[PDB]
RNA sequence: GCUUGAGUCUCGUAGAGGGGGGUAGAAUUCCAGGUGUAGCGGUGAAAUGCGUAGAGAUCUGGAGGAAUACCGGUGGCGAAGGCGGCCCCCUGGACGAAGACUGACGCUCAGGUGCGAAAGCGUGGGGAGCAAACAGGAUUAGAUACCCUGGUAGUCCACGCCGUAAACGAUGUCGACUUGGAGGUUGUGCCCUUGAGGCGUGGCUUCCGGAGCUAACGCGUUAAGUCGACCGCCUGGGGAGUA
RNA sequence: AGGAGGUAAAAAUGUUCA
């Protein structure tokens, strides 16, 4: 739910809290932890390549499991876990034979609750089986886009894919962007939107409340000198160029899609 | 327990298979107690107009008398198997036992 | 709603007999016993306000048959309620 | 709606185009949509039909026709 | 050519205009003919005997399919629908069955509010 | 004129449709009661088993297929 | 204490009463492809616009959102606002039937609380059609209007707010009594279903009218008639339902 | 007797008093 705090302090005036009373207050599953370094948007040469990235809290990697692999073998919804790399929650669930695995947390899903993968599953919030045993017009998410890959699509907070077409060995996805996309049937998905939908709702209010979210000031190009930005200069704010990136190449309107061999798949662009 | 007319129409192809899912069904709800009255298989007539394709299609009316919590899950097997095409459930009203 | 087995047991529980339902004592735990009923019909759904303009009939009701029954025999009155969980 | 009459015809006599609807209900989704004057004009429409036959009941004055 | 026998042809009469189309029984167009093709430009466009020149102007430019029979489904309203079947059956053609296909809904859209 | 299972007590069925289609026209339109001089009670009975047989195609939504 | 006030229980009846979740067909727009060819669209006329990059028309398939033809009627239900394709689930109220039961718990009700068309507002979605604003084309003395081509918010969905309408039978609520006629709609009893029924007994409702009443118009057993109970409100027009 | 289809672009103003 939302709850929008009391302005008892100049940036805690604005903010809005997304409270979700039922996660597991505890510390993690150990088994199913491993560091994560950050990296502060900069690569093997040493070179802030990605900027505005830095800073904020250490949060350790939760071993989410996309592929479901485990098939024919009956889980059950132990608890309701916070994810701070991810955007929405996380469940961890305990198989039958004694297997404890994190995954991604559907819309209506409580701690008791029983689900299980492969072709033999049923049709109901978390299960997750191949798209051609999915009736058309289903709303699914974490949808692998390879046999085995893994989950690329609707893994966001509050998303999910819609198939409209499922003609012949290809079903016709559409995206959350409103973009429509052959994959391939046997690709696996799970049933349901994804949880934390109030995620959006969200109202961060301080500057440091995006400092430890790992974000960092971010510089308009108006302000800068003309050595430093495409835009710069001016004396008293004097724009009159076309809107550009640092590196001369025209935002605000240029399409930069080139990949000609994923071209195949796309059947409708997104607008 | 209330009285329902459950009726389906089913797939031609599936047509010679109906017979098996006449008495699967009715496995599940005997099973919980729910009482049958009829099972009055119309066989394979001629539509009125043409739905998602192929004419003359297969109707099947069952007319079960169950508690809610049977039917439920009957329903959800019609929405997820394309052998059944555009079924419908009613009220009771002293189910019947003829009228063909 | 209440039906037919349902309300049996109540007319024979707060009644002299299995015949007399009309008393007052009768009545009330009726009531009480439909309106605990519908607090889960307006635990979700939220926006029936139709049938909420039922509930609140109903519940005042109990009210004015709650005053009579006190200004009436103030001893029936006092095993009444401590009997149902209720007068805050 | 499918006159055919097969085989000796050799004119229209579509008289259930004049029928059915083909004119009343096509000329009445034309423009117009009111939302509330169908209402009005519901009423008037039998105000006027409740009149006519009040005096179809009442026209024995004499008139000397 | 391909040479055609049976045909159909559909006649859109509408409010202003009555543009005819012959085309064969699988839906294939082959020719047509309009009220406001054959000249008669603003208020004469909208008249029956406008009607009458579309079907006599389509009645030809449809020779080099040869069509024996044909079927009439007229659509719309419109100031001809009625006397444009007779200059289409006094043509010379052989009218085996008159349909109505007016597309009307069952309350799908909201129409405009127009013409005050 | 004539009248219908107001005497001889009986219930609509919307699987009967050997008499449904002597209550609507063959252009697959309801005909109003002012025609069929059918009580109003029935009617509504009629109509919606006109509808629930729609539904299951056992009567047409109209003659145009 | 008693029962004609009022309420409860048993069995049924009709119903767009209310909330939630699915579903169907026609139609509109859009998208792709085939056939095919100079117009199409619009109007009082015309132009903008659309079209030889091949529209419109026509055929097949697909994607969507909204509204539910016929039934449908001065019909029904709801406190009012208001509510209609169909289906299921949760649920309110009214009415009739033959009895029992409680025994004045009743009526009204300042303040208070709730619900309350449409437009409008906040957050997030959706967006076919329609359409403020806006644009262009016309009309015109002028036309930031009426008409035409387009078109954003909005209209639709979830959760909150606003609390206003000629929110109107312009008629406050409850109860009692006071000649009739013609219909609709929804129960039931009695007699022979002796044949599309007949005579009564209730609920609701439409129209016409007598006494009476009213300034008149008209109302007229759902009264604006004859009385009683309580509440709200008015005190010349404008200023002003404003400061 | 019972229901439908069709029938007007544009035309501003008139001193106060009797």
């Amino acid at each position: 739910a939302v709850v929008k705090c009391k302005p008892t302090s100049p940036g805690r005036r604005h903010v809005v809290k997304v409270v979700n009373p039922e996660l597991h207050k505890g510390k993690p599953f150990a088994p199913l932890l491993e560091k994560n370094s950050k990296s502060g948007g900069r690569n093997n040469n040493g070179r802030i390549t990605t900027r505005h990235i830095g800073g904020g809290h250490k949060q350790a990697y939760r071993i989410v499991d996309f592929k479901r692999n485990k098939d024919g073998i009956p889980a059950v919804v132990e608890r309701l876990e916070y994810d701070p790399n991810r955007s929405a929650n996380i469940a961890l669930v305990l198989y039958k034979d004694g297997e404890r695995r994190y995954i991604l947390a559907p819309k209506g899903l409580k701690a008791g609750d029983q689900i299980q993968s492969g072709v033999d599953a049923a049709i109901k919030p978390g299960n997750t089986l191949p798209m051609r045993n999915i009736p058309v017009g289903s709303t699914v998410h974490n949808v692998e886009m390879k046999p085995g890959k893994g989950g690329q699509l609707a893994r966001s907070a509050g998303t999910y894919v819609q198939i409209v077409a499922r003609d012949g060995a290809y079903v016709t996805l559409r995206l959350r962007s409103g973009e429509m996309r052959k994959v391939e049937a046997d690709c696996r998905a799970t049933l349901g939107e994804v949880g934390n939908a109030e995620h959006m709702l969200r109202v961060l209010g301080k500057a440091g409340a995006a400092r430890w979210r790992g974000v960092r000031p971010t510089v308009r190009g108006t302000a800068m000198n003309p050595v430093d930005h495409p835009h710069g200069g001016g004396e008293g704010r004097n724009f009159g160029k076309h809107p550009v990136t640092p590196w001369g190449v025209q935002t605000k309107g240029k399409k930069t899609r080139s990949n000609k061999r994923t071209d195949k798949f796309i059947v409708r662009r997104r607008s | 327990m209330r009285h329902y007319e459950i009726v389906f129409m089913v797939h031609p192809d599936q047509s010679e298979q109906v017979p098996g899912m006449i008495e699967r069904y009715t496995a599940a709800i005997t099973g919980a107690e729910g009482k049958i009255h009829r099972l009055e298989d119309w066989g394979r007539r001629q539509l009125a107009y043409p739905i998602n394709k192929l004419h003359k299609a297969h109707y099947v009316l069952m007319n079960v008398e169950a508690p809610q919590e049977v039917i439920d899950e009957l329903e959800t097997t019609f929405r997820f198997n394309d052998a059944v095409i555009r079924s419908m459930v009613m009220r009771t009203k002293h189910a019947v036992t003829e009228a063909s | 709603s209440l039906s037919t087995e349902a309300t049996a047991k109540i007319v024979s529980e707060f009644g002299r007999d299995a015949n007399d339902t009309g008393s007052t004592e009768v009545q009330v735990a009726l009531l009480t016993a439909q309106i605990n009923h519908l607090q889960g019909h307006f635990a979700e759904h939220k926006k029936d306000h139709h049938s909420r303009r039922g509930l609140l009939r109903m519940v005042s009701q109990r009210r004015k048959l709650l005053d009579y029954l006190k200004r009436k025999d103030v001893a029936r009155y006092t095993q009444l309620i401590e009997r149902l969980g209720l007068r805050r | 709606i499918k006159v055919r009459e097969n085989e000796p015809f050799d004119v229209a006599l579509r008289r259930f185009k004049r029928s059915c609807e083909k004119a009343g209900v096509l000329a009445e989704v034309r423009r117009r949509e009111f939302y509330e004057k169908p209402t009005t004009e519901r009423k008037r429409a039998k105000a006027s039909a409740v009149k006519r036959h009040a005096k179809k009941l009442a026209r024995e004055n004499a008139r000397r026709t | 050519r391909k040479q055609v026998s049976d045909g159909v042809a559909h006649i859109h009469a509408s409010f202003n205009n009555t543009i005819v189309t012959i085309t064969d029984r699988q839906g294939n167009a082959l020719g047509w003919a309009t009220a406001g093709g054959s000249g008669f430009r603003g208020s004469r466009k909208s008249t029956p005997f406008a009607a009458q020149v579309a079907a006599e102007r389509c009645a030809d430019a449809v020779k080099e399919y040869g069509i024996k029979n044909l079927e009439v489904m007229v659509k719309g309203p419109g100031p001809g629908r009625e006397s444009t079947i007779r200059a289409l059956n006094a043509a010379g053609f052989r009218i085996t069955n008159i349909t109505d296909v007016t597309p009307i809904p069952h309350n799908g859209c909201r129409p405009p509010k127009k013409r005050r | 004129f004539c009248r219908f299972t107001a005497e001889g007590v009986q219930e609509i069925d919307y699987k009967d449709i050997a008499t449904l289609k002597n209550y609507i026209t063959e252009s697959g339109k309801i005909v109003p009661s002012r025609i069929t001089g059918t009580r109003a009670k029935y009617q509504r009975q009629l109509a919606r088993a006109i509808k629930r047989a729609r539904y299951l195609s056992l009567l047409p939504y109209t003659d145009r297929h």
